[PDB]
């Protein structure tokens, strides 16, 4: 089941999706990014995303909705 | 078929099988459930081959969902009591590929093991709860630990403990359910220990078992004898005064108020 | 490392408390009630 | 009646001889034009298709409440090949197992213009097999029916037992045109 | 057997018709035991209606065939039929039960299961012998009866 | 040949086994057969839909057969108008193995498709080989003097889906797949398929040998003849040239698993060493 | 007579991989289609098969049903064992959840016309991902009803409060305008064990060796790479020793870790070698001259 | 008619067996080998042929039974291996 | 590992909740309330959470 919902957490990173900016890691879990809308935004991170690509002035895929960095 | 299997449990009268086969023979969805729970009742205990052949055989030629649920209960009831003399159908239902006959055996486990303890029959029931492919014979196999515990009351909050954390809501569902029918009249306060976090369960069903299970583990109960029923006494009227709480949470605080002042304060839930 | 492995303790914390409170998920579903109440009327 | 038949054309070599005028390959496609529209007026649901009866049968045109398709189909037709009898009834009464509609009635129609080469107890148990399904064939002995008139003859006296005209055996003699002895024949009746 | 018998005597006898019976062997043999056999003369498939009183409830049928391949393969059985059934009518509608029968089966040592659930309340009965057990244009029946009770 | 490869979706798996489940319903039948559409992607052929056409054979003659081609053509106008990229690709039967009237079926098939691929979908759940087998028909030109037949060339088969298609087929395995099973154990349960379905090769290949020997067949001198190529392949393992290569792979691996054995112990050796440091903080400040 | 909440709607294995290929092939039109079945009674909707209906035009909307289409379609499914009536429509809704809109609900209430039973299945291929599929069951709720103080159907059981609503969903009139009916898939041993053979390898794979070379430059570059990482690695034992237990993570974010990268490595190295090495030694014997 | 561990001629056998020179046995491996009646190549410095692969011929009942006899020893090596693997990887395998 | 899966789960239904804007503090006022300023939008008097 922890494959499963592994499995079925991707369901967060289904198209369309809006591009940000990762700016800062305030914790594990959440993070500051600045979306392509103009507007930064403290949202949270999906725990299957590889943190060491997380690097400053990286472009990340947010969520279209909440804009968590997914 | 309800009042008359009702008014029939272990009598196993031929004329009243008869005319309730006949019913559920009729393939009619409200009429079966009711046929085949009535047919269970009415020959509750007899392990006699006919009615087994008769459900078993109709369950895996039906095409009606309801009419299996009644058949589900029916078929455990016949074999109610029945200790090892169950085995044979035990394992021909739990490896049926209809998840509800498979939910049938765990509850042909619990009537075949009322109250004797068995860990063999407990090992099979706790088999299937973590790993079944239906959630529902999960929920039940769990439910049916009760079953088999409630002569040992203390026993049911450590085996099922782990399974009321369980990510499967239908198990911990099932793991309320379990403490409840083990539980059932005892005021275990090891067990209400347990349900007292799981009336706050994100998943709203299993609140209303976890409500349902705390009214039939301390009815009658009172203050110095658990400390903890003036607490859930009002946790019932705030669920059902909430306007914002889920129907079906609801549906198990005003059905927990019925048990804990049952029958006027004046009777108790106890299967021994 | 099979060894290290099975030696490895976890200490018996209070499993699924680090989960979302019940105060909290409370919280969204009243503010959802509201979104669906207003921004659907 | 609510029907569905299908047309057992024949092309075999013996098509190209001018008994019938113009030729016996060109008197069946008229053949077939007056009894294949006979079969539309009677029921406007009544199903029409088209099988070879080549040396290897081929269904040109399985079953269609269409009338034109078939005559297009018998136009590409040409003279080859030997009569195969036997497998044209059955691969013929293959496609009316998967008609259209199931409450269409078994019917055959086969133009018999060469001589049919098998035994008589393989043709008499075709029949029986026919008969069976409730199948009726309707065969014109046209061609060569002075070798043909006695297998024929057991045919059809087998498919219609002692009671019944299911089929009809109309055996038309050499002259102007085997259609214009159709319209007069139970056939078309 | 249990409780249960042959039900010959239920069976009119008057009202059953065998479609593609041979003369040379009818459908008395197969009813009666004492040797002999049914076997069909126009084609491999048989056709087989039986009637008797409304109560009678089915059990198993002992649908037994010779050893060379003209017993019956795969057999359709059809309950309370209006109308006459054609071949078609019993090889493009749903059976009942359409038990494709083994060689132990056939064997006279042998009884075949019914699915007792849905033969309770019995008209007549319509048997389909689609197949036998090779390619033997006539297909053969040593002996057939039901088993069971009246209802 | 014109094709390479034929990939089967599972989606044409689910619609060949009900179409055999709903006709097989009313009536006994031996096979039905379907027509495969899908696309063309260089030389791997891409079945991916495929729909029912009526179909009737008697057992006694192949001759005899019917297939409903207006049905072919009538249903082909259907799917062309929902999916125009889906084009007639072959046809398929659930016949267990090859019919002698398959050659004559592919050509009414031809006509559609010149290179028509005939799929061989067994509705049977063999245990270990795919249930789909793609032939091609080609002219097997002899040489000894018999003229040029058509024959089935047999073209490997592999099962793939669509990304849509796929997460259908993971939901519908949700319960029984086991993905819990790490890459290593998968491999060796590779390594013991392989061994089991090239045991079973060679046992079809005895059969067929066996029954040569007693008669039951006559000599066909390109089995035979492929045969000989079989044994002549088979290699020497006690060459010593070989054994010392053999043993010289083998260190070369041995130590490349020694070094990431040595890595695993020690990182775990760390693993262990933060669980005792988090263990011993965690109750000093309780 | 009050339709229960305890119906449910059984979608064949089948069924459902036509409507996601579908509904993926025809992103972001709402492609419909119809579903063929059976009512089996007032509590089950067996789906045993669907097939699309073609698009009449360009437009990301539901179209009108072509009768044409629908009626020779049926007449011509008949033929070859499929005499299953349409229990329903489906339709696509490419990524932005299960839902009915105001076209939907004008369509479904032309099924609702014919069948008083008729189920609308939503369908998001977008959003479905391997084990978890975003599908949805609907039927209208009837205003004049609801409005005069009847709840749209009755509670007899738990079974169809098991699913909680979306938000997305009650946005655009769950629960307002149409109800949800819990959906089960009827799966069978044959069906299941045929979806099995995806990604199944032929048997020559499992015994086929691969490329030595390759292998050994792979061994070879591996382990290079290893050699940088272990370096790296002592860094970071010293560099975390000294290190606030806020940093644990934080320091973590944007800089390479390479205990992570050494364990994948060695992962990596150790099922390429192991089974290298195994399936040269079952080669070496199972296919033997003598 | 030698196996394939003793397939290594040498030129005195092919220019016995071939009723030629020795020193024209080498001249015959090329025309055999260009042609691909048989495959392998020629030693001249120890006289020897290593032939590798002959062109599949015609054979008899008895020789196939003989390459039947052969499969039954494969198929049961194969088959060994097989529980060998299963059984001593129960525990992994899936 | 319970708990690794139940938090998998609860995070699909966490990561659909709304993201936080990001702003500056100009002051603080009473009442618990600070004038902020969210990025795009200007200025802004918010409430303070209890924690
Ligand atoms: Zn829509």
């Amino acid at each position: 089941e922890f494959l499963h919902a592994q499995e079925e957490v991707k369901r967060i990173q289904s198209i369309p999706l809006v591009i940000g900016q990762f700016l800062e890691a305030v914790d594990q879990n959440t993070a500051i990014v600045g979306s392509t809308t103009g507007s930064n935004y403290y949202v949270r991170i999906l725990s299957t995303i590889d943190r060491e690509l997380l690097k400053p002035n990286a472009s990340v895929a947010l969520h279209k909705h909440s804009n968590a960095l997914v | 078929s309800l009042g008359l299997g009702l008014a029939a449990m272990g009598t196993a009268r031929q004329d009243v099988y008869d005319l309730l086969k006949t019913n559920l023979y009729q393939d009619d969805a409200v009429t079966g459930e009711a046929a085949g729970l009535a047919l269970g009742l009415v020959m509750l205990g007899s392990k006699n081959a006919q009615a087994i052949e008769d459900m078993v055989g109709y369950a895996q030629e039906t095409q009606h969902e309801k009419i299996l649920r009644g058949l589900a209960v029916g078929i455990a009831l016949v074999m109610y009591g029945r200790m090892e003399e169950a085995d044979a159908l035990i394992e021909s239902l739990c490896r049926d590929k209809d998840p509800i006959l498979r939910r049938s055996g765990m509850y042909t486990v619990a009537m075949a093991y009322c109250g004797s303890g068995n860990n063999k029959a407990i090992r099979r029931l706790l088999h299937v709860a973590v790993s079944d492919v239906n959630d529902d014979v999960r929920r039940a196999a769990v439910e049916s630990l009760g079953f088999i515990l409630f002569r040992t009351p203390e026993q049911c909050p450590s085996v099922v403990s782990l399974l009321s954390e369980s990510y499967n809501p239908h198990v911990r569902y099932g793991a309320a359910m379990a403490l409840g029918i083990c539980c059932a009249g005892t005021g275990n306060k090891e067990a209400i220990n347990l349900l007292e976090p799981m009336t706050n369960d994100p998943v709203n069903y299993v609140r209303q078992g976890a409500l349902i299970a705390s009214a039939l583990i301390m009815i009658q109960q009172t203050e110095i004898t658990c400390p903890k029923v003036n607490q859930f006494r009002q946790l019932y009227s705030k669920v059902i005064n909430d306007k914002h709480d889920d129907v079906m949470a609801k549906f198990g605080a005003i059905l927990a108020q019925g048990i804990l002042d049952a029958g006027g304060h004046n009777v108790t839930i106890s299967l021994q | 490392h099979n060894m290290s492995v099975k030696a490895m303790r976890f200490p018996p914390k209070s499993y699924n408390k680090d989960l979302e409170s019940a105060e909290e998920r409370r919280e969204r579903e009243q503010q959802d009630l509201e979104f669906a109440k207003e921004m659907a009327e | 009646v609510l029907e569905s038949t299908m047309v057992c054309v024949d092309n075999s070599e013996y098509m190209r001889n001018g008994d019938f005028l113009p030729t016996r390959l060109q008197a069946q496609q008229d053949a077939v034009n007056i009894v294949c529209h006979s079969k539309t007026r009677s029921n406007p649901e009544n199903n029409v298709g088209l099988i070879t009866l080549a040396n290897d049968c081929e269904v040109l045109t399985t079953l269609t409440p269409d009338t034109g398709r078939i005559l297009s189909k018998l136009h590409t037709v040409q003279p080859k090949g030997k009569i195969t009898f036997c497998t044209g009834i059955r691969v013929a009464h293959l496609a009316l197992k998967h008609r259209q509609g199931k409450n269409h009635k078994m019917r055959i129609i086969a133009f018999v213009g060469s001589p049919v080469e098998d035994n008589e107890k393989d043709l008499v148990k075709l029949a029986k097999r026919l008969k069976k399904e409730k199948v009726n064939v309707d065969i014109i002995n046209f061609g060569e029916e002075e070798v043909n008139t006695e297998k024929l003859t057991a045919f059809v006296n087998t498919l219609n037992g002692k009671d019944g005209t299911g089929s009809h055996l109309v055996t038309v003699p050499p002259g102007p045109s085997l259609a214009d002895a159709l319209i007069s024949s139970p056939i078309l009746a | 057997p249990k409780g249960y018998m042959d039900l010959m005597p239920f069976i009119n006898k008057a009202g059953c018709e065998c479609l593609n019976e041979s003369d040379e062997h009818g459908f008395d043999n197969c009813l009666r035991k004492d040797t002999t056999f049914l076997e069909s003369d126009c084609d491999e498939q048989l056709l087989i209606t039986v009637a008797f009183n409304q109560p009678v409830k089915l059990y198993s049928m002992k649908f037994q065939g010779p050893d060379n391949g003209q017993g019956p393969k795969y057999v359709k059985i059809f309950i309370n039929l209006p109308r006459s059934m054609d071949f078609e009518e019993a090889e493009r509608s749903e059976p009942t039960q359409a038990l494709e029968l083994t060689e132990d089966d056939i064997k006279e040592d042998g009884i075949v299961p019914l699915r007792y659930v849905k033969f309770q309340n019995v008209n007549s009965v319509t048997i389909f012998v689609q197949s036998n057990q090779g390619e033997e244009e006539t297909t053969r029946i040593s002996y057939f009866t039901f088993i069971g009770t009246p209802v | 040949l014109a094709v390479q490869k034929v990939v089967v979706h599972p989606l044409v798996l689910l619609s060949v086994v009900d179409h055999f489940n709903r006709i097989g319903k009313v009536g006994n039948q031996k096979r039905v057969v379907g027509v495969l559409l899908g696309s063309w992607q260089k030389k791997v052929l891409d079945v991916s839909n495929s729909f029912a056409v009526p179909f009737d054979e008697d057992d006694k003659d192949d001759s005899v057969w019917f297939l409903d081609h207006d049905y072919l053509e009538n249903m082909y106008g259907m799917f062309k108008k929902v999916n125009a990229r889906e084009r007639i690709v072959g046809w398929y039967h659930t016949g267990p193995k090859l019919h002698k009237n398959d050659i004559a079926i592919n050509e009414l098939m031809k006509r559609y498709c010149p290179n028509s691929v005939l799929v061989i979908i067994d509705v049977k759940p063999k245990d270990l080989g795919l249930p789909t087998e793609a032939y091609i028909s080609v002219e097997e030109v002899h040489d000894d003097g018999t003229p040029t037949s058509k024959t089935f060339e047999h073209v490997t088969s592999e099962i793939g889906a669509e990304e849509a298609e796929e997460v259908g087929v993971e939901h519908l395995l949700r319960d029984i797949k086991d993905t819990t099973v790490g890459t290593l154990s998968q491999r060796i349960t590779n390594q013991v398929h392989g061994l089991k379905g090239l045991n079973s090769k060679l046992l079809d290949i005895r059969s067929y040998l066996e029954k040569v020997a007693t008669g039951k067949l006559p000599i066909n001198h390109q089995i035979i003849y492929q045969l000989q190529d079989v044994f002549n392949l088979l290699p020497d393992v006690s060459l010593q040239e070989f054994v010392k290569a053999f043993y010289l792979k083998t260190n070369d691996q041995m130590v490349v698993v020694y070094l990431a054995s040595l890595i695993r112990s020690v990182v775990a050796l760390h693993n262990l060493i933060n669980n005792k440091i988090a263990n011993r903080d965690a109750e000093k400040k309780e | 007579p009050a339709v229960d909440t305890a119906e449910q709607v059984y979608i064949s294995s089948l069924a459902l991989l036509k409507m996601l290929k579908h509904g993926r092939a025809g992103v972001p039109m709402e492609v419909m289609g119809l579903m063929l079945g059976e009512f089996v009674d007032d509590y089950t909707v067996r789906v045993i098969d669907v097939f699309a209906m073609p698009q009449s035009g360009t437009g990301v909307s539901v179209e009108a049903v072509d009768p044409v289409f629908q009626a020779k379609m049926l007449d011509m499914l008949k033929q070859t064992g499929r005499p299953e009536m349409v229990v329903g429509w489906y339709h696509s809704h490419p990524g932005f959840g299960c839902w009915l809109s105001g076209v939907d609900i004008n369509t479904q209430q032309s099924f609702e016309a014919l069948s008083e039973r008729a189920v609308a299945v939503v369908v998001d291929p977008i959003q479905s991902v391997k084990g978890k599929v975003v599908i949805d069951a609907f039927r209208l709720i009837n205003a004049n009803m609801m409005v005069l103080g009847h709840e749209p159907r009755q509670t007899t059981s738990n079974l169809g409060h098991l699913n909680k609503p979306s938000i997305q969903a009650l946005i655009h009139g769950l629960n307002r305008h149409y109800y949800s009916i819990t959906i089960n898939y009827r799966k069978n041993e044959l069906e299941q064990k045929m979806l099995l053979n995806l990604h199944k390898k032929s048997w020559m794979e499992g015994l086929t060796l691969q490329d030595y070379s390759e292998h050994c430059k792979h061994n070879e570059s591996v382990v290079k790479e290893m050699l940088e990482l272990a370096k790296n690695y002592n860094k970071a034992v010293e560099e975390e020793d000294k290190m606030t237990p806020e940093q644990l993570a934080i320091k973590n974010v944007g800089k390479q870790d390479p205990k992570r990268h050494l364990e994948e490595h060695v992962d990596v190295l150790m099922t390429s070698n192991i089974v290298q090495c195994l399936a040269a030694m079952l080669d070496t014997v199972v296919f033997k001259l003598i | 008619t030698r196996p394939a561990n003793h397939r290594q001629l040498t030129f005195e056998e092919i220019a016995k067996s071939a009723k030629i020179t020795v020193n024209e046995v080498e001249l015959l491996v090329m025309k055999a080998l260009s042609v691909g009646l048989v495959k392998g190549s020629i030693d001249e410095v120890d006289k020897r042929v290593h032939m590798t692969w002959v062109q599949p011929r015609v054979l008899d009942l008895q020789q196939i039974k003989g390459m039947k006899d052969r499969l039954e020893f494969w198929c049961t090596d194969v088959k060994s291996m097989e529980m060998l693997v299963e059984h001593q990887a129960h525990d992994i395998l899936t | 590992l319970n708990a690794k899966v139940r938090l998998l789960r609860e995070e699909l239904q966490l990561l659909q909740e709304q993201g936080s804007y990001v702003g500056e503090v100009v002051r603080a006022m009473d009442k618990k309330k600070v004038l902020v300023k969210v990025h795009p939008e200007g200025k802004f008097v918010v409430d303070v959470d209890k924690n």
